[PDB]
């Protein structure tokens, strides 16, 4: 009689279907998914280090916007901005505003030092009602609006050296009236212009009167410009009006800090990737959640699921 | 399936087949039975584990990038922005889509080629004492109650012993 | 005797060289190319809206160059830029004219509509002999050349609200005249100044007395300028001398739109990929045609060939 | 090449063999014959196919994007914009030439291995019947006529009928 | 690995065997010795040189660039230069260790393949005259000389000359 | 008896690690090294025409400080610039500095042809104590100072046309003087204002009156411009004060040039590979010196080491 010795393998009910070279369809016994198609929808607030924007843009942050007291010297990892922040003081724009944004993103700091300009023979901290703090008119913190003393505006050569070890931010700006009356009733002299300089950098600014659409009643704007300044270095402001002056510098460090646009709420958990939709688990190699990333993420890419085999082909009963 | 035992001279798979992934199926004058080769389940799991561990919990940290959406129109700087976005983006899922190609074909041949391989060794072990019948089987020319069926299972059998026997049933007339 | 049995498989007398992992020519019985290296030498006008642009860069089809009246309104997939095409009116720049060209180009349609601006006070419809129609001195379509009246140019300060839903984008610019008697004779001031904005943005631009080389005649320029002005904001044109006025906006769009430069003459014939050559087929992964590309089209590479086997090794008997 | 019997065992191919990629040649006392194997031949034909399909017809549409020619010298816009086209060039014909090394490497594998497949299940088939001459033919030690032969390419070939008559032509002296 | 020759059957390697990749151990009543094997040995040599020319001595030229490292804070323009370069570096990165991970598995297979290879050509040369211990031996069932193993090592040897020995040796009760 | 036949392999008592799909550490025979991770230390100066620009930026190469007249019509395929390199001259800025840069750079040469300008009723070759040689005050060779002659500046309207096959690249400048006393004393009126053109093209500059930190003793400042002249078209400069004038033009031209920046000595061997550490062997595909990189190079890659396996699994005794 003898016997009979069979070798063979196993086989599910349940099989997966995966891709391979040669075939897009075949059942093998398991396999598990590499790409992250779902985030928990809120952004987890460690490990990194959160900055919720809420009505503040980061730029209006910097700048120090009333609703924007309460970022003063902060610090982040990632700063996130809200789709419904708006603006709540004077007009202004930046020009190259989204390389300023980047660049005090990636520094990942507000922290602020106030200087000792010697503002001579001026009437200092300028308010508007377009810019209210506890209904009193106030401008923006960081910022000084200069005026005429007692209708005199004499030219303004201003230095500041950088002592420090680490390199200086400076925010400024220039203020373009709406009327040549409005001009002089500010600054006493039919025209104004700035040239802000280091020894190796130079920027000149020309005020440019006339109307702009009101926004909060103003018709004016302020264009606000930057400096940085080396160890070693001196900034040079030399002015005869339109002024809107620095009352010291930002602390430019670098690091790991980013910005992101994003409406997810913030929540108590822990969890390395952030993508504006929410943080996401990282255990897999990819994802299809968002191309906007931060952390330590999968990689983005079009697919929305790739199923790797871990078993063998499945052939069942 | 580019050594033909799973999916080809093994007609299908066992479902009752639970405590491993390849192995032994008997009959003698005894009863029916299976068993679970080990070796040859670890190795196949062994190296799924090495796919595994070299993609799973293996992320890039980024942080400061470029901005990837635009609220304005800009030309030049925005299209080349975006442009390089894209660039990277269908470079990294050509990446993706042919990983897991290549890595399930070869899941898909490695897991056979164990299956072969455990084929191999217990064909060689039975010398002239069986004959393969096509299908992963062999036909048992002695008796071969259950020590022996454990025996060849566990790499002990001794062809010697039974040769005699084996020959004198093999051929006959 | 018995019999023998032998198995095999099959040959051909003409196999095909292809590369391996291990070796760099092994013949197999078939292959297929992968690269796509010949195009038709003409451009398909199916199954992308193409328009040529004949004399016409997209710029001077925008403006409303004399030789471009007939694109007025038109809409295009790909708009196809040829190497012949001039400028036959009153010479100008655009600061950034890539940036126009590349978002008017993506819009893809040159929708104007008229809007009705209240010049009070001054000269419209300026002509030139370096801009005919029909050997009349003619000006850009899209643009109104403003002049005082009567000796007088009172300051402009005129506003269009954008009631739409859409965006618009608006075309304005700056005359540069050659002397300053040229600057009087126009205008009836000394210089002038343009400020163009919105609730959101601002441009000022200072005209620039003197000569550049004669082009046509004109040692004089116009430099033009773009606003895109938002649902909800408000167009504010402020100037006192020099402006070269919108008549209107245009419809800006997304889409799938573009422009490349060829001569390839446009034929009656179907195909879904476009190069600057021709069309091209676009079954194979690969091409080597051009890097410029528009449709559904293979990936560009450096290879002239790539030969995928289709077959098994060859061994001829 | 890696079974060994494309270019290996197997001396040559059969330039005469028209109707199939695999088969068989006899000779018996009634003469001599060439058949294809369906199968073997299919299996090959079916997974090129699967490459082809991933391949042809798969392409992908992309519209505006940034320019590649410039007629003026401007600098460090220009040197970013050539440079992103340049290296996403660089990407894309790298990985053009590893596929196509990499799945002309695995096609030649896969058809030796349907190749060496057809020649098992052959070998298997013919039990104690025939010997391995080594060149991929089987000298077959009964008479077996042309109904014979075609039952061994038909897989109904039943070994038991002959054995008698093959053992003792084997194992003469 | 995946033919299951090297790292497999065969128990270890040979640290004596200097003049050849492959070859042949004897014991016979002469006395015992190895011999390389050239064919197998230049097979697994060709496919490894073959590699090594698609991949050493290779280089692309690239000359004006972009600028990958900066003195001063930009924002916008360098976040995009940097991005690029990274963004490129990860790709080629990706790449380089694919490719090695690839290589070397097909390395390790196809050099076992080439053991394989030539265990089955001394495999079907012995006929029914040797059987297969298991672990890369035959026992050669007839008196086999200096000569005789010399012509098995060289492909001339005939296995008709020893068959009835042979037989009559293996087949003993 | 019979005999015995074993099939086998060789091994070797020294292995190698190398990575697999299925094993991060197998051992194999033997490995090949695939990542370049040393340098000599030093720049070959063969094959490549390597220029050391020693004390001299690129930049003060073109201007002509009087620390680069040694270079003056040099070529190279790379221009090394050392980062103790500095300025000697008069202070300057460059809006763009990094394009002028680079397209001199990637041009390959400081060839130089001299003009004769037609300066009439100026003072010609200004000089200053900034920027001497031998103790003689001087200035840039490449540029000419212009100032008053006899108390007058007539303004300038001066042509030069391009009658070449080639561009013509102008470098020319703008002085922004300390104070209105000092634009008196060198232009003899109030302002000046320079506008250079071609037929295609145009730039006008404003000086801009002001203290600047002193470097050299110099608190004015010059700013630096550049202008392409195609065959066939014409360069126009217009000013009536400030112009800090062309000598004439160099040669622009295309090829391989570019420029790093290394403290690496320049050693006399040969090697095709350069990066800012040294030159590099060009054997293996890849490298992790440097991502920066000239001639014919391995792919920088963040691995330090990637084996290649050139042998059989490694099976000792
Ligand atoms: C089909 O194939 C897949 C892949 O091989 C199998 O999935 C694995 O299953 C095992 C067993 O359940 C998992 O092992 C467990 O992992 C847990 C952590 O996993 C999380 O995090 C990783 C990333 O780090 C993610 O990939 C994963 O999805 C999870 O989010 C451990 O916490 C578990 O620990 C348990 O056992 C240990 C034993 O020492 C104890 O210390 C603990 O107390 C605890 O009880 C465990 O190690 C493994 O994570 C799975 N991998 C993947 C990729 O999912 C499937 O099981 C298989 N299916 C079938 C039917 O066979
Ligand atoms: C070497 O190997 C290659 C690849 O396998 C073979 O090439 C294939 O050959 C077949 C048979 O001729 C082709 O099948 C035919 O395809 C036509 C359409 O092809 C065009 O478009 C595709 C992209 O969509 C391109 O890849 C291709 O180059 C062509 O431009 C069909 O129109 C044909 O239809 C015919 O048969 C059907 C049967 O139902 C009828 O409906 C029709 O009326 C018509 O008569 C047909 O299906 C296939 O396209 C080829 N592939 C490639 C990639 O080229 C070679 O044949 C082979 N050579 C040898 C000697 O064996
Ligand atoms: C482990 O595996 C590796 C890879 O196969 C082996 O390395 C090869 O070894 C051979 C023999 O020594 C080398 O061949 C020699 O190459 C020299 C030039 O090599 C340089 O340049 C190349 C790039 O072009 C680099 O890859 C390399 O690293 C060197 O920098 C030749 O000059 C030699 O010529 C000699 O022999 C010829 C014979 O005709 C004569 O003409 C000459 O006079 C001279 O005597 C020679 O051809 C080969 O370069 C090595 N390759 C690599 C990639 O390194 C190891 O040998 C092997 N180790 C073991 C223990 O087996
Ligand atoms: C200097 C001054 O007082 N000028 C008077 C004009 O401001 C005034 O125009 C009206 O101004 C209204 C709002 O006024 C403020 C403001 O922004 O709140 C008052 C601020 O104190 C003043 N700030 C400073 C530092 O002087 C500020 C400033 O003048 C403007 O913002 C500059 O544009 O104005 C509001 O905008 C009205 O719509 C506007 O008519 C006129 C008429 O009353 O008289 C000027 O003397
Ligand atoms: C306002 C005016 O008529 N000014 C006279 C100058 O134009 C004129 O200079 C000559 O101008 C010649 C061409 O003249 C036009 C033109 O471009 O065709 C005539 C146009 O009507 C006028 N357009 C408007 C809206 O006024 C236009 C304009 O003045 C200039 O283009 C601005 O630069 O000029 C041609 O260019 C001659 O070469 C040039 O001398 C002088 C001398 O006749 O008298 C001015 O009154
Ligand atoms: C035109 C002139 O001579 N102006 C006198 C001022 O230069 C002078 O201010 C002092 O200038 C000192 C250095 O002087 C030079 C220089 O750079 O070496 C002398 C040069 O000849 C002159 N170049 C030309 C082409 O005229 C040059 C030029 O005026 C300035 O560089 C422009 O900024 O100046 C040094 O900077 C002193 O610190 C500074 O006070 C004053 C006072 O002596 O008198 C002016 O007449
Ligand atoms: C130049 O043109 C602009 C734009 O048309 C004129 O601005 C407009 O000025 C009027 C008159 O002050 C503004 O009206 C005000 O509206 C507020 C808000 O309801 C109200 O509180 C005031 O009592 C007043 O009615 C109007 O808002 C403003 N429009 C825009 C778009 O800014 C400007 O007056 C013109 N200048 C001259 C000198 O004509
Ligand atoms: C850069 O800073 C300097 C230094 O303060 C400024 O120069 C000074 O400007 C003032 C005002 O324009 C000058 O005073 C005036 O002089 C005229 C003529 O005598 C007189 O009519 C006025 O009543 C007034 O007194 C002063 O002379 C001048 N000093 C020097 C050394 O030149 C300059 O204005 C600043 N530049 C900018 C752009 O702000
Ligand atoms: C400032 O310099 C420019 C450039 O040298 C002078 O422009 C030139 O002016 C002359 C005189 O009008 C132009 O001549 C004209 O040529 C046309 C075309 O053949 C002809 O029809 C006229 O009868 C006349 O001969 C010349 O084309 C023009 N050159 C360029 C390059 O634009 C300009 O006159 C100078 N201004 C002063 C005030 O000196
Ligand atoms: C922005 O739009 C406003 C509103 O029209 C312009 O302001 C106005 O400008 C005109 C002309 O410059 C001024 O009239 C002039 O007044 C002077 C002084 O009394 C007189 O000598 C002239 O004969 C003429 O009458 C007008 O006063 C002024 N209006 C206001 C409210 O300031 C302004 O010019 C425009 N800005 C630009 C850049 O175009
Ligand atoms: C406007 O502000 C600037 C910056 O504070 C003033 O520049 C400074 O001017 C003084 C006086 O000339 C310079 O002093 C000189 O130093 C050199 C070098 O040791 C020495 O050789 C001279 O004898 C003199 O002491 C000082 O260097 C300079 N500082 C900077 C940072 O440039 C400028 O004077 C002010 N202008 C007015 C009109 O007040
Ligand atoms: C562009 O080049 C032209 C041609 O030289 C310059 O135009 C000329 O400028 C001068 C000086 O501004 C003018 O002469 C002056 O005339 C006034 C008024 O009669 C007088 O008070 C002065 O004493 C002097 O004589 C000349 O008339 C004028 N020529 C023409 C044809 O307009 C122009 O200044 C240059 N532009 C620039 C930006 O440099
Ligand atoms: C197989 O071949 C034999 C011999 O010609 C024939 O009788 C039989 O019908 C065939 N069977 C099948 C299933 O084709």
């Amino acid at each position: 009689p003898g016997a009979t010795l069979c070798l063979g393998h196993h086989a599910v009910p349940n099989g997966t279907i995966v891709k391979t070279i040669t075939n897009d369809q075949i059942e093998v016994t398991n396999a598990t998914e590499l790409v992250q198609s779902s985030s928990t929808g809120g952004i987890c607030d460690s490990p990194h280090q959160i900055l919720d924007g809420e009505n503040c843009t980061l730029i209006d942050a910097l700048l120090g916007d009333p609703q924007c007291d309460g970022f003063q010297n902060k610090k982040w990892d990632l700063f996130v901005e809200r789709s419904k922040a708006y603006s709540n003081c004077y007009p202004y724009d930046v020009p190259d505003y989204a390389s300023l944004r980047s660049l005090v993103a990636s520094s990942g700091t507000l922290e602020f030092n106030n200087e000792s300009f010697n503002w001579a023979g001026v009437t200092q901290n300028g308010t508007s009602s377009a810019c209210k703090r506890r209904s009193n008119k106030s401008f923006f913190s960081r910022l000084n609006w200069l005026t005429h003393l007692k209708y005199k505006y004499p030219a303004l050569n201003v230095t500041m050296p950088n002592n420090e070890k680490f390199d200086k931010l400076y925010i400024w700006g220039v203020h373009h009236p709406v009327t040549d009356s409005d001009q002089i009733s500010l600054y006493a002299q039919a025209s104004g212009r700035i040239t802000v300089s280091t020894k190796r950098s130079q920027q000149t600014v020309i005020p440019n009167i006339g109307f702009r659409p009101r926004v909060r009643d103003i018709s004016s704007r302020i264009s606000i410009y930057w400096t940085i300044v080396k160890p070693g270095d001196i900034l040079l402001i030399n002015s005869t009006g339109n002024l809107i002056a620095p009352r010291g510098y930002f602390k430019i460090r670098s690091g790991k800090s980013s910005i992101m646009r994003s409406d997810a709420p913030i929540g108590k958990c822990n969890s390395e990737c952030i993508t504006p939709n929410g943080s996401i688990p990282n255990d897999k190699p990819f994802q299809n959640v968002n191309r906007i990333t931060y952390g330590a993420c999968p990689r983005y890419v079009k697919q929305n699921t790739l199923k790797l085999a871990t078993g063998m082909r499945n052939v069942p009963e | 399936g580019i050594f033909g035992a799973i999916a080809g001279f093994i007609e299908n798979g066992w479902e009752g087949m639970v405590d491993g992934w390849y192995g032994f199926r008997h009959q003698n004058s005894e009863g029916t039975g299976q068993a679970a080769d080990l070796k040859s389940t670890q190795a196949a799991i062994n190296q799924i584990n090495g796919k595994l561990n070299r993609l799973i919990g293996k992320t890039n940290e980024k942080f400061h990038q470029i901005e990837k959406e635009f609220s304005e129109v800009e030309g030049r700087i925005q299209d080349l922005e975006k442009y390089v976005e894209d660039t990277k983006i269908d470079l990294w899922s050509y990446n993706a889509e042919l990983l897991v190609a290549l890595e399930n074909q070869h899941t898909i041949d490695l897991t056979d080629s164990e299956m072969n391989k455990l084929f191999e060794r217990t064909k060689k072990q039975l010398r002239e004492n069986a004959e393969d019948m096509g299908n992963g089987c062999f036909k048992i020319y002695h008796k071969c109650d259950n020590a022996c069926i454990e025996s060849i299972r566990n790499g002990t059998y001794d062809h010697d012993v039974y040769r005699d026997e084996a020959l004198n049933n093999r051929f006959q007339i």
